[PDB]
Formats: C-alpha cells, structure tokens, sequence
C-alpha cells in the first residue's frame, strides 16, 4: 500500500477547495458539501493499485509561509493551483505560489493547474475581464509559463462541473505511478 | 447457484431421482454422495471465493454429517483443517468494500425489464462511477444519461433514446448476529461492511434556510435516498433492482 | 477429578470465588481462562490416556467457546487439528480388554469398608 503527501499550492480567492472537496465528495456536479476541514485526503486507484492520496489544503493565505516549509520536505508532490480568467491568480502564482513552492522544494513533480477553464472562454466573464482590462489566461499562456518552469505536467479542468477534474486528478494519482 | 442445486438434494443415504441424477457423470450416486461432490466444490468456491464465514459455516454440517453417518473421520480431520486454513485467513486477511450503484436506465428504448427501474448494482471493490456509468455506455447504446441525478427522467420514462443515471450509493451497515453486545474484533466489521448489504442510499444535499455565506448549516438538508435491494450483496447476481426506494430529508439540526 | 474440578467452574467471564482461586499461580484469573487451563491438562491428559473419545466430546464445547466468546482463531484451528489427531488414533490404533475381578474381602479383620464387600476391579488389560 501506498500513501502520497501534497501540498496543494494557490490562492484562496479562486476557492479551490471548492473543487478538491468536490472530488473528494466525488460529486454529482453542483452537488458537492464542503466542509470546515482541511487538506483533503482519500484513496482511489487509477491503476493496479488504490493509493492513500493526501491532498494538503495549505490556503491562499500567504501567512501560513511559517509552516508550509514544513509541509514542503517530505511531500511527495505538490499541486500548483491558477485560475485561467482569474489574472491575479496567475501572476499571483508566478510570484508567491509558483516560487515559494519551486525553492521550498526544487527536487519534486510539480502541476500547474488552470482553475475556471470554464470561465475562459466565458463571453461575459471575458469582457468584464477586458473592460477590468485583465487578460483572460489562455492555454499558450500557461504553456510558456510550464516550460519555463518544466512542471511535470500543466493542466486546465473544471470544479462546477468536474470536467477534466477526474482526468486531472487521474494523471494526479499516476504521476507515481 | 451450485448450493442452490445441493439445496434441492437431502442427506438422505440413497440415490433417489434421477432428474438430479446428472449427465456428466453416471452411477449408483446416493443423495449424501451428491451432496458431498457438491459440498466439496462449493466449499472449494468459497475458498477461492474468499468467503470463508460461507465455507466453515456449511463445513460444520459437513463433519456433522460425516460422523453421523459415514465415519469419514480422514475426511472430518481434514474438511476441520481447511476449516481452521479458513478461521485464519478471516483473523488475518482483509477484505475491500466495492462501491454500489442503483442504477436507472431510463427509456423506452431498453427493454421492459431493463427501462425505468433502478437496478442496485454490485461493482468491484474500488469502482469509479465515472467509468461505471463508461461501462453503461459499452453496456448500452445512446451513450447519454440525465444529469436528474436525484430525481427520475419522466421524458425518458417513455421516450426512446436510452437515458441513464448513476451514482455511488451507500452501503449500509450489516448486521453482525450476537456481536452487537459483544466487543468483536474488526475483522467482523470490515466483512459486514460491504457484503450482505441489501439496503442502499446515496447522498442529497440540499439548501433548505438562509443560505448565508459562512453558513451552510441551516441550509443543508440530506435527502438520503433509501434502497433496499431485493437481494443479498454479494448475492447470485452481482447488480439487481432495488427492491424498494426511499427518500429522506435532514433537517439543519440533524 | 481435574474435570470434576473444572466441573464446579462456569464459562463465566470473570473471576467469581477466589476459593477456587488456586494457591499454584496467582493473578485475575477469569473463570472462562481457568476452564481454559484445566481443559488443555485434560484432553492433554485423554490424550496421553488414550481416551480420545472424551477428548473430542471435549473439544467440540472448547471450540464453541473458543468462538462463541474470544475468538481464539489459533488455538481454534488447533484445537481441531488435535481432534483430527484423535479420530486418527481411534479408527487406527486398537486397544486391549482389562480383565474384571469382583473381589470378595472377607474377614472382620479387613477395616469396616475392607470387610465382606465385593469390590470389582478394573485390573490391567490382560490380568
């Protein structure tokens, strides 16, 4: 049997929480209860073998700097966490969360992850984003930014609707696999 | 099923019909007789089955049987080794709990047994019920579901065109005879609580209150979805229907 | 007479009397272990006395309890495999017939239970 420790890495104003309890509540979409706990954990397989899969809820907040790099040695991965209609989130990333977990631990698989895909390509969102004259993240985006960095994969799913989200967290399990 | 067949036959000493006298073999063959061929396969089944509680609790018959009228005290010293093999396996292996499934298929398109009716499906031990309701899809044509996950498709109760819907439900809880009093070990438990499971429920949260922000305590209600299948789990048939499907509700208190 | 001890004892789950709390060994000492103790001296005992007909009709009850309360899986399966050894030893191994003497102490010189009595006795197998 197997255990994986990660450190799952981004801002809170983008609520990932929201999708990682989701997948823990592996919910019909829409339909998932979030909780007053943190750092998600489960067990599922993706092949051969179910793995005791720990997924840390180190929050947005940037205080919790003091004992994140306690949680960073010893990780076996971490998950990098962006959202793609969200700038902030991005450069917000590529600044605090993107660094701080790259020199915390520059030896360890790392996943950027594109939160609000669904958002993305969002008309309405797009244009607010354009009249907020923020850009809308698109895929060559954070493209450049995973080979800058070469994180061992760069991903896009969905947390409302839990599209790729399965897929995502598939690879995920696998990535030790 | 081979039980069911050996529950047909009696311990009776002689060969009685030969109905059950069967084809792929033939002689005198007396009723014990056939029921010790069956019991000997069955027991056989149970242990590479994994179900030893099923495999010592015929095997006591068995010895039983064997004293009480043949003697076959070569045969009651092994059948209580193996019975032995199978206490130890129970003590010291553990078993995984397979995640279960009442399943609607919905349309006129299926069949008259299979539209419209929630069948509790048995899957593998660690199913995804995203590559489940993949395997519907192999299953069946018109690969597409209802995303009316809690409640049914009335179109699709009579329309063609196949739809579906899918989800983890619960296994509820067996229940361990003369050990609720009693402090068992877990072995037990972690037996019961997945097999012989025959009542369901999948989860349904709901927002009935004041869905303030920070609160969704006085909101949240769970319309647990009550099943009961009309048999055992594990049983002769890895799915089956639900027997009877109930809802619930959960109040912000509860 | 070790049964005929273990006969007063109950399956009980506790240490009742310490009466029967032997001067031997000395601790909790939980009815149920104690017949425990005694039943494994007495099939030891059938046994190395080759009655294994009470040592089965024994060990049946010791596996009940075995399971019925503490789950003894282990001493369970061996247990049974010692009562397969005894159903081996019966069917294989044969036994002889003491010879039978009801003997006639006559004489108010014999002691009051020794005298004019006919005791019968259990020699040994070929006397």
């Amino acid at each position: 049997m197997q255990a994986i420790k990660c450190v799952v890495v981004g801002d809170g104003a983008v609520a990932k929480t929201c999708l990682l309890i989701s997948y823990t509540t592996n919910a019909f979409p829409g339909e998932y209860i979030p909780t007053v706990f943190d750092n998600y954990s489960a067990n599922v397989m993706v092949d051969g073998k179910p793995v005791n899969l720990g997924l840390w809820d180190t929050a947005g907040q940037e205080d919790y700097d003091r004992l994140r790099p306690l949680s960073y040695p010893q990780t076996d991965v971490f998950l990098i966490c962006f959202s793609l209609v969200s700038p902030a989130s991005f450069e917000n990333v590529r600044a605090k969360w993107y660094p701080e977990v790259r020199h915390h631990c520059p030896n360890t698989p790392i996943i950027l992850v594109g939160t609000k895909l669904d958002l993305r390509d969002d008309k309405d969102t797009i244009e607010k984003l354009k009249e907020k004259k923020l850009t809308p993240i698109t895929y060559p985006q954070g493209l450049a930014m995973a080979k800058e960095i070469g994180a061992v994969k760069y991903l896009e799913c969905s947390a409302l609707t839990q599209r790729g989200l399965k897929t995502v967290f598939d690879e995920a399990i696998r990535a030790v696999l | 099923t081979l039980l069911l067949h050996a529950e047909l036959l009696q311990w009776s000493d002689k060969p009685c019909v030969p109905h059950l006298l069967q084809r792929d073999s033939y002689y005198v063959y007396t009723q014990q007789e056939l029921k010790e061929k069956l019991y000997q396969e069955i027991i056989s089944y149970f242990d590479k089955g994994k179900m030893w509680e099923k495999a010592i609790k015929l095997s006591k018959e068995l010895a039983e049987t064997y004293e009480s009228k043949v003697f076959d005290y070569e045969g009651l010293g092994n059948l209580l080794k193996k019975r032995a093999s199978f206490y130890e396996n129970i003590i010291k292996a553990m078993r995984p709990q397979p995640e279960y499934f009442a399943v609607g298929y919905y349309g006129q398109g299926f069949p008259s047994f299979l539209r419209n009716k929630i069948f509790i499906y048995r899957g593998k031990e660690y199913e995804r019920r995203e590559d489940f309701s993949l395997r519907l899809l192999t299953q069946f044509p018109n690969a597409e579901k209802m995303t009316s996950t809690t409640p049914p498709g009335e179109d699709i109760k009579s329309s063609p065109k196949q739809y579906m819907q899918c989800f983890t439900v619960k296994p509820v809880m067996s229940l361990p005879p003369s050990y609720k009093d009693k402090p068992v070990p877990e072995q037990i438990l972690n037996y019961y609580r997945a097999n012989e499971v025959q009542q369901f429920r999948y989860s349904r949260p709901f927002r009935k209150g004041e869905k303030d922000p920070d609160n969704e305590f006085a909101t949240m209600w769970i319309e647990r979805t009550t099943y009961t299948t009309a048999y055992t789990f594990p049983g002769i048939l890895k799915w089956f229907e639900v027997k009877q499907i109930s809802t619930e509700e959960i109040s912000p208190l509860e």
